[PDB]
């Protein structure tokens, strides 16, 4: 069955009413499951049969459909309910799940702590670098991060990573992995990791010194 | 409880034969329905076989005869032979107790398979020591970096598990070189700087492979 | 398509199939019973619990429903051949005199 | 052009079954006479088959039902099937084509099919860094050695090619280990050792071994 669901990107503030379409391509009658899979852990199933919620669940999540159209129903979003949540039909033998809704969490902006890091001097004399500079407690995970060499536009030799959204705190966290050999190394002092967020500050201005 | 440590496999050359094994806990695996699902790095979770209560067996049509599925009454530990494999079977696969209509489940923690070419390399662990320029009245971070390793998964302690507070453990992320890297960092007080002793555990399971560093603020 | 006799807006409760056997049916076996099917060691004394299950289920038949779910009254004819002199012959329709 | 990349095959257990493939730029391989020589190192070409313009094909006694030849239509790429091979079947294989009598001819650059029962092992690649009693007026040498790599071939490539001058590389020789070694040397004037920055580059094809070794005068 071509299992369509429609909401991948679907953010809601604290205690929200939100939901999760699920559409099938038959009849597939009430025999869809709703999983939620939290970051890492193994899925849970949440909805049996698309009209019965298992016991022991907090009691928001509640699903109702038949035949082809299905829908998902969250009645309180309290902090700790993000996950990705699937839909499955267990009858007709090709067993096929759905997509998956990423939910997360919104709220305001923070005061990011920016910390970077110098490259190591056993690393240094085993010809080859690491710089990485940190942004830690920021929003959201999409924010203006540039690298300066030379004065010049760089691109093509950066790399980040952005941690899973926090389920009690709601921060992020941010590293940047850059890279150079001992030749290049020995030739290029000046490093810089400048980077820009949506609260209006100062830009943050990085300096560390060879010596110390 | 139904928990289970379906844990087998770890990689191999394109061409072989894995052998998983799950494992059970309230119930016998020949008396209940059970499947295997299968899940693609960032992909939607696509199911591979499943058995019945009297020896039925059904497959995928990506599976077909490359995958064999099989029950053991004697331990539990309901048995999937990955033969015939190739290099885009890559995924985490769950283990599973499906009961069919009246509801309860166990989806087990499930176990990585990333079966390639490339040979297994130890990871090359680098100290943070944090730098002084650290603020004198507020919290400062230090971490342990951990650079090429391979393959998949790799768990960073701190203290022996006795820290977990300000923990964050960026995700892998592929380099140029095939290999992987993360980063770990912790928030701590200075006031246990000199005091507490921090070191960073690197595992990989793979290889075995047990390298402890000890960091101080320098 | 028995949809009109067989279907009940409610449901028809009386059609119903076995979810679990603990062994496939050797061929033309017929089996009738109520007894419980568990997953765990405890016997359970035959109550509706965990690893507690009533074995046959309902087809909930009901007409608003697709081609899929509906009775479909099935007759398998078969033909038995036995050292026996035959008895079940075939109109054997003949001539004008 | 007549470009030939007839390039498969690196090195099985005996008893294993390789498979070849030929290319083509301006004709069609079914409609031309083609053939498979085979150069064992240091010894004569010896003829192993041949394939014709309508589907015949000729073997040689020693290839009698080990080798097979066969022809692809779709994409150029006469492909000869190696089966049942053994431990002196080592040598280096080029695609040709033969116009029978008017003349012309394409020999490809051929590929290296060593097979054996040892398995890979990766180069050991040391520094040559140049000594301080070179000639002050005169030219001085400094090169980077290749130590301990199996299979063949290795290229051992300067300044990413930009340098070709003076460049000298050793014939591989067996050392009693069963593992390759090489050297390479060349020399440039000494108004370029603090001014140009000369780094090395090994190559190992097989095993997609990418080592880059940067050198300096000492």
């Amino acid at each position: 069955i071509r299992m369509t669901q429609s909401p991948a990107s679907l953010s809601a503030s604290i205690g929200d009413r939100v939901t999760i379409t699920c559409q099938a391509s038959q009849d597939i009658n009430k025999y869809l499951n709703w999983y939620q899979q939290k970051p890492g852990k193994a899925p849970r199933l949440l909805i049996y049969d698309a009209s019965n919620l298992e016991t022991g669940v907090p009691s928001r999540f509640s699903g109702s459909g038949s035949g082809t159209d299905f829908t998902f129903t969250i009645s309180s979003l309290q902090p700790e309910d993000i996950a990705t949540y699937y839909c499955q039909q267990y009858d007709n033998l090709p067993i096929t799940f759905g997509q998956g809704t990423r939910l997360e969490i919104k709220r305001t902006v923070a005061a990011p702590s920016v910390f970077i890091f110098p490259p190591s001097d056993e690393q240094l004399k085993s010809g080859t670098a690491s710089v990485v500079c940190l942004l830690n407690n920021f929003y959201p995970r999409e924010a203006k991060v540039q690298w300066k060499v030379d004065n010049a536009l760089q691109s093509g030799n950066s790399q980040e990573s952005v941690t899973e959204q926090d389920s009690k705190d709601s921060t992020y966290s941010l590293s940047s992995t850059l890279t150079l050999s001992k030749a290049d190394y020995e030739k290029h002092k000046v490093y810089a990791c400048e980077v820009t967020h949506q609260g209006l500050s100062s830009p943050v201005t990085k300096s560390f010194n060879r010596g110390e | 409880e139904v928990q289970l440590v379906e844990s087998g496999g770890d990689l191999v050359q394109p061409g072989g034969s894995l052998r998983l094994s799950c494992a059970a806990s309230g119930f016998i695996v020949s008396r209940n329905y059970m499947s295997w699902v299968r899940q693609a790095p960032g992909k939607g979770l696509e199911w591979v076989s499943s058995i019945y209560s009297g020896g039925s067996t059904f497959y995928a049509g990506s599976v077909k005869g490359r995958f064999t599925i099989s029950r053991d009454n004697s331990k539990n530990t309901l048995y999937l032979q990955m033969n015939s494999l190739r290099a885009e079977d890559t995924a985490i696969y769950y283990c599973a107790r499906d009961i069919p209509r009246h509801g309860g489940d166990s989806w087990g923690q499930g176990t990585l398979v990333t079966v390639s070419s490339a040979s297994t390399k130890g990871p090359s662990v680098f100290p943070l020591a944090p730098s002084s320029k650290s603020t004198s009245g507020g919290t400062a971070a230090l971490g342990c970096l951990v650079k090429d390793y391979f393959p998949e998964p790799v768990t960073v302690s701190w203290n022996s598990g006795a820290l977990t507070s300000g923990v964050h453990t960026f995700p892998a992320v592929l380099q140029s070189s095939g290999l992987y890297s993360l980063s770990s960092v912790v928030t701590v007080p200075s006031s246990s700087l000199g005091t507490q002793t921090y070191i960073c555990n690197v595992n990989h399971k793979p290889s075995n492979t047990k390298v402890d560093k000890k960091v101080e603020p320098k | 398509n028995s949809n009109k006799l067989d279907s009940k807006v409610g449901g028809n409760y009386n059609y119903r199939y076995r979810l679990f056997r603990k062994s496939n049916l050797k061929p033309f076996e017929r089996d009738i019973s109520t007894e419980i099917y568990q997953a765990g060691n405890k016997p359970c004394n035959g109550v509706a619990g965990v690893n507690c299950y009533f074995p046959l289920q309902s087809y909930g038949f009901r007409p608003t429903y697709g081609v899929g779910h509906q009775p479909y009254r099935v007759v398998v004819l078969s033909f038995e051949l036995l050292h026996a002199p035959a008895t079940v012959c075939g109109p054997k329709k003949s001539t004008n005199l």
